């Protein structure tokens, strides 16, 4: 490059930022996803489709692990997702080289959102088009956080993103209670993902990852075929 | 410091003592010199203490980073290639005499790494101060394709020769067996040397020490 | 350490000992002194151990990329140039003696010598290493121009056996390799 | 030597549900004392201390740099620091100065912030984290301190006999040393409270 | 554990195919504590499937409505939402098989006060 | 319009007009052909003289990159002398690292990457040049290559650059290519330059011929031009 | 609609889209070419025609079938100048996997490294996003054959049989009808379907001179470009 470095995101005359609001529009028209925190573990459930019978499902993965106990899904766009995965992978290593201890889940999200915000103020680039759902069972209590293209973190009990997320939002508002078990959380997570799905819900149309206090665990399609018997 | 390692018909047996001397004074009666790299690869270190620590944590970081990206399994030749390329870059100013061993998809592999960067692929290696004593037991007693109990008897014999015939090795024996599926890690394996008991009460009554100024600060 | 390379009417014949010392102690009884760079081009390294392993990887990297791009089997003289460029540039930091020998489709069998200064010269036969000073007289009275392959295998076998006997730093076992148009024939002897 | 330029002695001993730490009180230049109240034990929170010995420059510098990283750590998080994390933090700070190191040998002794479990460790001048279960020593008069604690240590010790043991350990080891002395301070900490006593030593 | 699961499911499928309800309904009364061995959402499909194989034997309504009230009052004690809803939906289907008049409609009004809520 | 200012933007249907604009800049230049016979490559450039306007032998477009490599540039002449410095500099570093002569397949690739690199950014513009690469080697025969301003570079037997592009290669393919000595090809080149470009716009024009092959031992040089001069004597035999 | 400069640089639209990248998807179709990839049970076929407009042009320097490593081949569609720049990146990072890691790179891991680079070109606004596609084949240990496709947006996935180029929606519609009927796939069963799909979509019924076949096999993992004779051998064999 040359030395331009001019930020292409400035304030509106109203006083809002324009490109971040447009980046949120790309997230809302993405694949639906749901995450539920249920007092012994946290369950991530995304919704994976294939436009043909020609694609392969053992290749592209949505639920992606980070350390040994920290999972991560998204709802926005695809190529930008893999960037900040590899960024967060290295970002958890400088914690572990220095402190010799697995990084707490709150400590990642402070660092990932700091990457993402500082990315928007600098010049020549667009913001990301990805929102995240990060979870983990650190120090007894499990956790569930959500980031955004603006770079703001939250702490949900149960949220949803992607298409028709407000419909899934009201559904969890009646479905979720003070506490459940892990298996009940999986049963209501498939229930809310079956809200806006299509007719074929096989072991390949959904893709589910959990966080035990024993650790992160990604579910193979065998159990998801077995657990979808009398689903929702 | 005395480390060794051998390849039997299925897996790999590693072994070390537990003693870190500082000059000519025993600074640690129980150290830990078998390090983690991956769920199928361990490593043993010798020479400088801190330089083997910070190196073997860096490579265990990168292979965890690599294998989580590929999603398959680490390989021992990858751990060999990262180490010899790093140590050669620092011109041998980092004292790290390693023994690398693990079981891949291909099979068991054993490596000796010198701190200038030269590496070897051997069926049995010894490093450290009491390495010349340990190589005497390996060469007099070795056959290809041993059993697991034959190998575990052999390495503990070689480490015990390093203890009883050298001043840098003086304590408990560690082992580690890495087969194709089983990972055994035995920190007390053999205690050859005890400590003699005390025959005299030396404790005086409480208040046998003159105190100038005391101070109490309560906590929560 | 003693390395050996003799060319003949077809390809070449390489040979080395296997004994790695750390000054008076044998750190390794058996050592692959010789290294496959490409499918028809070997080298056989001497001097330091960490240095020569470092150079032989980088040359294998650069020649491998160059030959895929050119989509042909490379030249032995091309590979000999790459050892020259590194060992001359870092002649203050490398103690390496390399003999490159390999078969080539353009020019048959070739043997080059890159000693510790960083020069390069084609020879009919070429020796090197710490034990190579003891067989100068034998290799000059026994070499005859126009040998077959099996004569060269017998020639390098007697030449390495003398230096292993007389030098202390050389010994172990003998590794041989015959590179030709057909294949690479590798064997391990004693005697 | 460079370690023998100012002198020093730091001992930490593990008790039953408590841990004690001690140091001497001398600041001098190779034969000539200057003051009698040089601080070598620094607080790093509650029920978690650190002692430093060696060169008096690197005693003061590293104790400030460690406090710099520690106050940032407890603000970016909500909790206090675990004693393993402090040991990894110090071993990072020493290994960064790999070629020209800080001439010091830190000794960490604290309790659990979650329970009362005691912890002791000591490091090299380049950061080898050696932990023990009985005692750690550091300083110029190191071998005399091994003469005491190998001979005077029992597993399950109330804080009374823990105080009486570490006091007789320091007073006999330091008074054999030439460049250490001029008073001994002892911090004995536990779950309830913290006791600081200053012993009666030879002032020569 | 699992070898006793497939042995009683073998015997449970045996009692259905032959055609006796005393041996089968005795088994359904027996396996009531065994429901607290598996997932609370996987158990309900099994209870549904065992109830259907109980019903599709012979029109003997002396005990069919009696086993239903046992399971509902068991779910009133055990407090599962999906279980009691699965039992009510079968029970009102049973009443329409018997052509009942108000108590079918009374019950169906009671569920809609909860189901759509 | 609106999309045709930078080399970084695409069109709404998906092309780049700045490359499209530079292609027709080369098209408005004089004619240069290149043809290989069975043991060499012959270059031919029609070169215009306005009235006097220079010497006899200024600003020749037959550059000489390597000892065995030729050029036949046409287009914007200032940028052509830049590529000749780049292609010269590339072959030298091949000689330095390696130490056999540069193959022509690489030298087409290594140059065309540098052409392609100027078609990405809004800082620089595309080159307005196009040219021929001719070599000969006893291990590889003769090869003839051809680079456009986009960077698309591959092999030909006969090509032609300039205004007379489709009009010149109409009759190149009428000849033979394998059954020809290049000395026969030399006078065959000169008629095609003499056939095309009637002197309606430009009265005076030169004819520079260059010639690498078996007879020149792989060394590239100009033809003996004032010597023996058999091209133009044979070329003007086509008055009817 | 258009806000700011969303038609020009890679920023967002008010509709939550962008436009430069989806212009680049139909920057392939100016190439005018269609390539088909089919994976069988123990093989992986790549088939691609070529158009030879000039008789004065070689039949050697044209074919898009490239060789990344000894066990990985590819095919390129889109424009040609952007294609060969993409291939040198793939050749370069395959070799760095050897030097860093020691073993041969998987065909899956290479598509991550390519799609990351195409991501960044989308990402920073002052550079062009390189419109050309990418299809790889190769044999993995304990995984069999694989077929992947990098895209100029920056995403990839595995496939069983998937074409690219100009004609996909007729070519993929035929391959779905071929796969979902659950037939056998051995070697020549896989090659014949890769021809007849490209035969029926293009509706040509050609002479064995335009297409090239780049099969890799479990028994022979070397990337191999088929001879024109044996290409004719398969074509008359499936002919009844």
């Amino acid at each position: 490059e040359r030395g331009y470095s001019f930020s292409l995101t400035t304030f509106s005359p109203s006083g809002k930022l324009v490109q971040i609001e447009y980046a949120l529009a790309a997230v809302a028209g993405g694949a639906p996803s749901v995450g539920i925190k249920a007092a012994n573990g946290v369950v991530l459930a995304t919704e994976k489709k294939q436009k043909s019978i020609l694609y392969d499902e053992r290749s592209v993965h949505k639920v992606e692990p980070i350390t040994k106990h920290i999972g991560l899904v998204y709802s926005g766009m695809g190529p930008d997702y893999r960037v900040l995965v590899h960024r967060a992978r290295k970002l958890a290593q400088q914690y572990y080289l220095v402190y010799q201890e697995p990084i707490p889940t709150a400590q990642l999200v402070q660092r990932v959102a700091s990457v993402m915000q500082e990315y928007t103020q600098s010049g020549g680039v667009r913001p990301f088009g990805v929102s995240l759902l990060i979870c983990g069972w650190n120090e007894g209590r499990p956790y569930l956080f959500q980031s955004d293209p603006s770079g703001a973190y939250f702490a949900w009990k149960a949220t949803a993103m992607g298409k028709n997320y407000v419909n899934g939002k009201t559904f969890l508002e009646k479905r979720y209670n003070e506490d459940l078990e892990l298996e009940d959380a999986i049963h209501t997570a498939i229930l809310t993902l079956k809200e806006s799905f299509e007719g074929q819900m096989t072991e390949d149309n959904i893709e589910v990852g959990i966080c035990n206090e024993a650790g992160f665990r990604r579910l193979t399609p065998t159990e998801v075929k077995d657990y979808l018997a009398a689903i929702a | 410091t005395t480390i060794a390692g051998v390849v039997y018909k299925d897996g790999i047996v590693l072994g070390a003592d537990t003693r870190a001397t500082e000059g000519m004074v025993v600074a640690d009666k129980n150290c830990s010199k078998i390090h983690f790299i991956s769920p199928n690869i361990y490593c043993c270190g010798a020479g400088t203490a801190a330089d083997t620590d910070m190196t073997t944590q860096l490579i265990s970081s990168n292979l965890e980073l690599h294998s989580l990206s590929t999603g398959r399994l680490p390989r021992v030749v990858t751990a060999n290639r990262m180490l010899k390329q790093m140590l050669f870059r620092y011109q041998g100013y980092i004292g790290a005499a390693l023994v690398l061993g693990g079981v891949d998809v291909t099979g068991p592999h054993l490596y000796s790494i010198y701190p200038h960067g030269s590496t070897d692929k051997l069926p049995y290696v010894t490093m450290g101060s009491g390495s010349l004593a340990a190589m005497a037991v390996f060469e007099d007693k070795f056959r290809p394709d041993m059993e697991e109990e034959e190998a575990k008897n052999l390495v503990s014999e070689a480490i015990a020769a390093g203890i009883f015939n050298d001043l840098g090795s003086g304590s408990n024996i560690d082992l580690c067996v890495i087969s194709k599926n089983k990972l055994d890690f035995l920190r007390p394996y053999t205690v050859p040397n005890k400590k003699g008991t005390r025959l005299g009460r030396y404790r005086c009554e409480k208040g046998t020490t003159a105190v100038l100024t005391e101070k109490i600060t309560p906590l929560e | 350490t003693t390395i050996m390379a003799v060319q003949f009417d077809g390809g070449v014949v390489l040979g080395a000992d296997s004994r790695t010392t750390t000054g008076s102690y044998i750190a390794n009884r058996v050592t692959d002194k010789l290294t496959p760079i490409h499918d028809r081009i070997f080298c056989c390294r001497s001097g330091s151990a960490a240095d020569t392993q470092a150079v032989a990887d980088a040359v294998t990297y650069q020649l491998g990329f160059h030959s895929i791009e050119l989509n042909e089997p490379p030249l032995v003289h091309t590979a000999a140039s790459l050892f020259k460029e590194m060992c001359y540039r870092y002649r203050e930091d490398l103690m390496a003696g390399i003999i490159i020998a390999g078969w080539d489709p353009q020019e048959g069998g070739q043997v080059y010598s890159v000693p510790m200064g960083g020069m390069m010269v084609r020879q009919s036969f070429a020796i090197g290493g710490s034990g190579s000073s003891y067989i100068y007289g034998y290799v000059d009275a026994t070499y005859r121009e126009g040998m077959t392959k099996e004569e060269c295998l017998q020639f390098t076998a007697n030449a390495l056996a003398l230096a292993m006997e007389r030098d202390g730093s050389s010994g172990g076992v003998i590794r041989l390799a015959a590179i030709a148009e057909s294949g690479v024939e590798r064997q391990v002897l004693l005697g | 030597s460079i370690m023998s330029y100012n002198g020093g002695a730091v001992m930490a001993m593990k008790g039953k549900n408590c841990v004690a730490i001690a140091a001497d009180r001398r600041f001098g230049i190779q034969a000539q004392m200057v003051t009698t109240d040089f601080q070598k034990i620094f607080p790093m929170g509650d029920r978690l201390y650190i002692g430093l010995a060696g060169l008096a420059t690197d005693v003061q510098t590293v104790a400030q740099r460690l406090k710099f990283r520690l106050n940032l750590y407890e603000l970016k998080e909500g909790r206090q620091i675990k004693p393993y994390t402090l040991m990894s933090m110090v071993a990072n700070l020493l290994y960064e100065k790999r070629f020209g190191p800080y001439y010091t040998e830190p000794v960490i002794a604290g309790l659990d912030p979650k329970t009362f479990k005691p912890f002791i460790c000591s490091l090299d001048l380049i950061g080898c984290p050696m932990v023990t279960d009985d005692f750690v020593v550091s300083g110029t008069c190191a071998e005399q301190m091994y003469g005491m604690c190998e001979s005077l240590w029992e597993p399950n010790m109330d804080p009374d006999h823990l105080f009486e043991t570490i006091s007789q350990a320091m007073l006999n080891a330091v008074d054999r040393d030439a460049v250490s002395g001029m008073g001994v301070i002892v911090h004995i900490i536990e779950k309830d409270k913290i006791t600081t006593r200053t012993l009666k030593a030879r002032m020569d | 554990v699992q070898v006793k699961e497939q042995s009683i499911l073998e015997l449970g499928s045996l009692l259905a195919k032959t055609g006796q309800a005393a041996e089968l309904g005795g088994l359904l009364k027996y396996v009531r504590p065994f429901l607290n061995s598996i997932s609370k959402a996987k158990a309900a499909r099994l209870v549904r499937s065992l109830l259907d194989l109980f019903l599709d034997m012979e029109a003997a309504t002396g005990q069919e409505v009696e086993l239903c009230l046992e399971c509902i009052e068991w779910a009133k004690s055990e407090k599962r939402t999906f279980l009691r809803q699965a039992l009510e939906a079968r029970l009102v289907s049973l009443y329409f098989d018997t052509k009942r008049y108000q108590e079918a409609l009374h019950l169906g009004s009671q569920l809609l006060r909860e189901l759509k809520k | 319009t609106g999309y045709d200012l930078s080399a970084s933007t695409f069109s709404p249907d998906g092309r780049v007009f700045q490359v499209e604009y530079a292609m027709k800049a080369v098209e408005n230049s004089s004619t240069a052909i290149g043809i290989r016979c069975k043991d060499g490559v012959v270059f031919g450039v029609e070169k215009l003289v306005l009235s006097k306007l220079y010497e006899e032998g200024s600003n020749k477009r037959l550059f000489n990159v390597d000892r065995h490599v030729g050029m036949a540039v046409a287009g914007l002449l200032a940028d052509a002398r830049s590529l000749a410095d780049i292609a010269r500099e590339e072959a030298s570093n091949f000689r330095s690292n390696f130490g056999y002569n540069i193959p022509l397949k690489h030298l087409a690739d290594r140059v065309a990457m540098y052409v392609h690199a100027y078609t990405l950014y809004s800082a620089v513009r595309p080159f307005g040049c196009s040219f021929m690469l001719g070599s000969y080697s006893v291990n590889d025969g003769a090869q003839l290559y051809m680079i456009d301003p986009s960077g698309v570079s591959y092999g030909y037997w006969g090509c032609a650059i300039g205004k007379a592009r489709q009009a010149a290669k109409t009759e190149i393919e009428k000849l033979q290519m394998k059954e020809m000595t290049c000395r026969d090809i030399v006078k065959e080149v000169a008629k095609i330059i003499y056939i095309v470009h009637d002197e309606v716009k430009d009265k005076a024009f030169e004819l520079e011929l260059s010639w690498v092959g078996e007879l020149t031992n792989g060394r590239h040089e100009i033809v003996p031009k004032d010597i023996r001069e058999e091209a133009e004597k044979y070329a003007k035999e086509s008055l009817k | 609609s258009s806000a700011g400069f969303d038609r020009h640089i890679t920023i967002f639209s008010p509709e939550g889209r962008l436009y430069q990248v989806e212009y680049a998807f139909k920057a392939i179709n100016q190439g005018g070419l269609t390539s088909v990839a089919v994976r069988g049970k123990d093989c992986a076929v790549i088939v691609t025609q070529k158009k030879v407009p000039d008789k004065l042009l070689d039949s050697s320097t044209v074919t898009h079938l490239f060789k990344i490593t000894e066990n990985i081949g590819c095919v390129m569609t889109g424009m040609t100048a952007d294609s060969r720049s993409q291939v040198q990146r793939a050749r370069y990072e395959a070799a760095n996997w050897k030097y860093k890691y020691g073993y041969e790179i998987p065909v899956d891991m290479l598509c991550k490294r390519i799609a990351d680079i195409s991501q960044v070109y989308t990402q920073n606004a002052e550079m062009r996003p390189l419109g050309c596609c990418m299809i790889l084949i190769g044999i993995d240990e304990e995984q069999g054959p694989q077929v992947y496709k990098c895209d100029p947006a920056g995403y990839y996935c595995g496939f069983k049989a998937t074409a690219a180029g100009v004609k996909q929606t007729e070519s993929t519609s035929f391959l779905e009808k071929k796969v979902k009927k659950k037939f056998d796939w051995t070697f020549e069963q896989t090659v014949e379907t890769a021809i007849t799909c490209l035969s029926t979509v293009l509706s040509i019924d050609f002479k064995p001179s335009e297409i090239e076949v780049g099969v890799v096999t479990v028994e022979n993992p070397k990337f191999r470009i088929l001879t024109e004779a044996e290409i004719d051998a398969h074509l008359v064999a499936l002919a009844e």
